[PDB]
């Protein structure tokens, strides 16, 4: 999707790239070095302001935190979080299940290891206890999950909704839930101030407008089985 | 809060009156949260040229008018997002999911911007009918994706969108193109039901809403902090759940 | 099943009977043979804080916040 992507953005404006891959399988969190009491960053985040990336082509979940620290542009994908079930009360209507707000060893639900879902968690002061309950079973990858739960091991997971969509259409087994919360949008990570900002932004717009988001539609997300 | 409109007394004379008046709603409530966080102070007022904005030769009108001849600063209502528009001005980031949809009156007969209605009426047995709003930006959107659309759409035009809303509860109308949200707020305090919501913003535009802002201006990176503090808190779920009503 | 019966207060049985795993335990009514006491701020005799605390208590439950806190801190499922 986002390779198409940058193809489109390399149609547009003429500029050769260099596409590698993050060492990691997290997004990237603010954690207390181990000497002298320092704040860092790890992962896409870390590798960007070291100068080793330029530009992160990533489905970045956009917050106020990294809003602080880098520039960012115009989202490209707009969709909520749902939960992921396999198929008595077999769903769960999002986060009022007042069984969620006290769970047990029961409700096996967890999230990816040091992601912004975490983090918009965190700001969360409300929900500390789902805070310490998915601290003892966060998985490396969410295809971790994804195989957990089809081996009937996980009962939910938090994750964005096409995502999830796609992945029904692929397994009829997988269900998503009902509801429909953090309506935000995902765009490509950015630096600061730099002249790569405007005229990309407007290629992205100049995407929005016409069908080309209904052509990447008709790749992957409109196509079903 | 309180406000102003320049409305002329007659038609003769261009000499009005700063008519004060009081506002409420969901804009409103976006810009006292501003208030409150930022802690600035804010000079709101009306719109007395029309609307939002269209280019007549090189020539602005409304709040873009207002906007880019530097006589105001910002507007914090709703405002659609196309070319010209992120041209002229520097947008904020957007907080809502609010694309394009298309009114009728389960079974649902038009699919999406891909349907076989949309080719020629003469192809189907009742000759139907559908229009937008007049000078909106959504006639721009149609013209820059079809101008043979725009040519069935000159003789489907109509006036207002309560008159436009009369016109599909009695007959008078078909079919509306308009955006999602707003329609969605209006058929969930309809009185019967009978108008019906066409998807979710699948094979429409799926835009949103901004805050327009003058090129080069300082509270840009403060208000595009504070929309994100907003929506990562569930507040901004709060003002849905104060301003929309999800029936069914 | 060591205890057949037991003797608290109200409102956080109320509680724990709404956090409770399957709800096995079950109250009785709502206090109608019971004492039905409320829950004051005890200050010592002369003080002068007393009036500004209690129309500040007014305050509080006279717009729905202490509602929204009850709301927060309280389940009352099954």
């Amino acid at each position: 999707f986002c390779i198409d992507l940058l193809i489109k953005l390399a149609r547009t404006m003429n500029f050769t790239y260099e596409v590698h891959l993050v060492a990691d399988g997290k997004f990237g969190t603010q954690e207390r070095v181990n000497n002298s009491n320092k704040k860092e960053w790890n992962g896409m985040m870390g590798e960007l302001l070291s100068g080793q990336a330029d530009m992160i082509v990533a489905p970045l979940t956009i917050n106020n935190e990294r809003a602080q620290y880098i520039e960012f542009s115009k989202p490209f994908k707009y969709q909520g979080l749902t939960i992921l079930v396999k198929k008595p009360e077999e769903r769960i209507t999002g986060i009022n299940d007042p069984r969620l707000r006290n769970p047990s060893d029961k409700f096996i639900y967890a999230t990816v290891k040091q992601s912004s879902v975490d983090i918009y968690f965190r700001r969360q002061v409300e929900l500390s206890t789902m805070y310490r309950h998915m601290e003892k079973h966060n998985y490396e990858s969410a295809a971790e999950a994804i195989q957990a739960v089809r081996d009937n091991k996980l009962h939910a997971f938090i994750w964005d909704s096409a995502v999830l969509e796609f992945e029904a259409s692929q397994k009829c087994d997988l269900v998503t839930t009902g509801e429909l919360f953090f309506r935000s949008g995902f765009g490509i990570g950015m630096r600061k101030d730099s002249p790569w900002k405007q005229n990309v932004s407007l290629s992205i717009l100049k995407s929005h407008e016409n069908g080309f988001m209904e052509d990447l539609d008709k790749t992957w997300v409109r196509y079903q089985e | 809060v309180p406000c102003r409109k320049f409305v002329k007394i007659n038609n003769s004379t261009n000499e009005g009156m700063n008519v004060k008046k009081c506002c409420k709603g969901f804009c409103i409530d976006i810009l006292k949260k501003l208030s409150r966080t930022v802690k600035f102070t804010y000079d709101l007022y009306l719109v007395t040229n029309g609307k939002h904005g269209k280019k007549v030769n090189n020539v602005w009108n409304g709040m873009i008018g207002e906007v880019v001849y530097q006589r105001a600063v910002m507007a914090v209502g709703s405002l659609t997002i196309n070319e010209e528009r992120s041209e002229v001005v520097d947008f904020s980031v957007p907080f809502v999911e609010t694309g394009i949809s298309v009114m009728v009156s389960f079974v649902d007969q038009v699919t999406g911007l891909s349907d076989k209605k949309f080719q020629r009426p003469h192809d189907y047995s009742p000759p139907f009918r559908f229009g937008t709003v007049p000078n909106g930006s959504t006639e721009r959107n149609i013209r820059n994706n079809y101008p043979y659309m725009h040519q069935y759409m000159t003789r489907f035009n109509q006036r207002g969108v309560e008159d436009a809303l009369v016109s599909l509860k009695t007959g008078k109308l078909d079919a509306f193109i308009y955006d999602a949200a707003v329609l969605n707020y209006k058929a969930g305090r309809d009185e019967g039901c009978k108008l019906v919501t066409i998807g979710s913003g699948y094979i429409f535009a799926t835009t949103g809403y901004g805050i327009a802002l003058q090129k080069g201006s300082p509270w840009k990176r403060q208000i595009d902090l504070a929309l994100l503090q907003f929506v990562g808190d569930g507040e901004m779920e709060e003002l849905e759940t104060l301003w929309l009503t999800g029936i069914c």
